[PDB]
């Protein structure tokens, strides 16, 4: 009895809401709590309108430990993966994601500092608002950026990689749509490519992506196929494409392949491509394919 | 054991309050309601994503707002921002983008501000909310990672061929290398501008680069420059699969006087 309402006395007494602060198992109320001090200490560390900040991001920020500690989750987590921050704080980052991903997990989370990753993680929220158990989670890809940091940390921004059928954020003018094959072929791409970078959409239909962009560049793209390939969604570096009468356009490609739901087998990739610059040095050609 | 992570968890709440067991429930929460902020989280973004605040009325482009993070973002004074328009601060060829992004829910892009006249790609993403409109987003630096353009500004150039030894790429440095325009080798097989006591050599490699696929194999030969003359060059050569299907893509060749 004196405890329990200690118990209450604490959960009343943590940044939440009475809410969700009074329904918690003091197990819970423990993990919260030695996470948000643990959390303030770090911050701490780090610095010597909260609706804002967190409501303009198009991701959540974690803090996870070098043994898979995640002791700070933003607020707005619920909003794209569907599990609480109640659910998850104090939680082992491995718990929640893709045991093919671990050791890429367990390769960021130690020893420059600079972190750039994808991430597949559990995800209970239902593209519709509604929200599902845990038992019935999908997979989603995190597009993780942050810093190493010291006793190591890591300081994470995971946001997700829009999929092209549901997509609630206006596409400007400088952005074209594009389907490839999985191993990249080209079949189908918008009309305002022939603006944008001077192809019409009949030429580039059965022609392998490797071929337009910048030789420069390949290094990158093929991870992100390959990245692409193994999680299902990839962003990828800014690239050059090389534009039809010569130059080129600084591009960034978001990557998504869409499964057959029918018999559930991959069906291909679509392309955000976003259009960076006009085009770039246009009286150089590079490829064979300029010179006509 | 559950009772043991119990233990465990008043054990290390105790290690992190520096100032009994029914006594250390009770006492910890004075140890914080001395203290989540507002500004512990900006400087969480500033960190994990290197972004900073700002708020923009979406007719006049005027920001009403910049958190002092656009300092170390994008090296910029606050007094700078503060008291100007986003059209200012975006490089003049995506101030079409922007006006679009910022007609009359949630939005999201990418743009090009100026630094302390140098640009740099910035990952803006935001909503918009009545005050008549405003947008507040967060502008993020190295969302991703910038193209490789050292071909443009040296004794070597990457060039792409098929099977058969045709540039089918190449990049601007070989104007600086062999003397030729891009046009003039491309279309052309490299076999072409070898000398003939060399060109089965050549030859040899270009049939085990497509035979030995994963090695890269190294050819020194002589190449005829633009000026007709010469020139010692070795080529590194490894051949390039598609990594969903293995269909061998091209050849890559970085091209490099010796
Ligand atoms: O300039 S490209 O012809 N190479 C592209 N992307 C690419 C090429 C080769 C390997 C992988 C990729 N990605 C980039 C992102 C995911 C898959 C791409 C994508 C859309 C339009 C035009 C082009």
């Amino acid at each position: 009895s004196k405890e329990t309402e200690v118990f209450y006395e604490l959960a009343h007494e943590l940044p939440l809401p009475h809410s969700v602060s009074s329904h918690l198992d003091k197990a819970s109320i423990m993990r919260l709590a030695i996470s948000f001090l643990r959390t303030h200490k770090l911050l701490s560390s780090v610095c010597s309108m909260d609706n804002l900040y967190l409501k303009a991001l198009e991701g959540f920020i974690a803090v996870v430990t070098q043994d898979g500690d995640m002791i700070f989750l933003s607020e707005n987590i619920s909003k794209f993966m569907g599990l609480t921050q109640v659910e998850l704080t104090g939680h082992s980052i491995f718990d929640f994601t893709h045991p093919c991903d671990h050791e890429e997990i367990r390769e960021n989370l130690t020893l420059s500092t600079e972190r750039d990753f994808f991430m597949r993680m559990k995800c209970t929220v239902t593209n519709r608002g509604r929200t599902v158990n845990l038992k019935s989670a999908t997979w989603k890809v995190l597009h993780c950026t942050g810093q190493v940091r010291v006793l190591s940390c890591l300081i994470i921004m995971c946001e997700p990689i829009q999929h092209p059928s549901h997509m609630d954020i206006p596409l400007d003018s400088k952005t074209f749509l594009s389907r490839h094959s999985m191993d990249m072929k080209f079949t189908y791409c918008d009309d305002r490519i022939l603006e944008l970078i001077g192809y019409h959409p009949e030429e580039l239909l059965g022609r392998s992506a490797y071929e337009f962009y910048h030789a420069l560049d390949s290094e990158n793209m093929t991870k992100s196929h390959q990245n692409l390939c193994t999680k299902g969604q990839v962003v990828s570096g800014q690239y050059r494409m090389l534009a039809k009468h010569g130059g080129y356009v600084a591009l960034e490609t978001q990557g998504t392949v869409i499964y057959n739901p029918r018999n559930l087998q991959p069906q291909c990739i679509m392309c955000v491509n976003y259009v960076l610059s006009e085009i770039e040095k246009n009286d150089v050609v590079f490829s064979m394919d300029q010179t006509e | 054991r559950r009772r043991n992570k119990m233990t465990a968890y008043i054990t290390e709440l105790s290690d992190m309050v520096p100032t009994d067991k029914l006594t250390i429930l009770r006492m910890a929460v004075s140890h914080m309601k001395s203290l989540l902020t507002d500004q512990e989280l900006k400087h969480l973004i500033l960190e994990a994503a290197d972004g900073f605040l700002f708020i923009v009325s979406c007719e006049t482009g005027r920001v009403v707002y910049v958190s002092d993070s656009v300092t170390p973002v994008l090296n910029q004074p606050q007094s700078e921002w503060f008291g100007s328009t986003l059209y200012d601060q975006v490089h003049p060829d995506d101030v079409d983008k922007l006006r679009e992004q910022l007609s009359t829910s949630r939005r999201s892009f990418i743009c090009r501000m100026r630094c302390g006249p140098h640009f740099v790609v910035v990952h803006c993403t935001g909503y918009i909310k009545a005050w008549k409109f405003c947008l507040v987003a967060i502008g993020r630096l190295q969302v991703t990672s910038s193209p490789n353009c050292t071909d443009m500004s040296p004794t070597e150039f990457i060039s792409r061929h098929n099977i058969e030894g045709i540039f089918t790429f190449v990049d601007h440095r070989c104007v600086a290398t062999v003397g030729y325009q891009p046009q003039e080798l491309l279309g052309k097989n490299i076999v072409e501008f070898c000398h003939p006591e060399d060109q089965q050599l050549l030859r040899d490699s270009f049939q085990q680069v497509v035979k030995l696929k994963g090695q890269v194999l190294s050819v020194m030969f002589r190449f005829r420059s633009k000026t007709r003359e010469w020139l010692w060059m070795r080529t590194s050569s490894f051949t390039f699969q598609n990594p969903y299907s293995d269909e061998i893509e091209y050849i890559i060749c970085t091209n490099t006087n010796v």
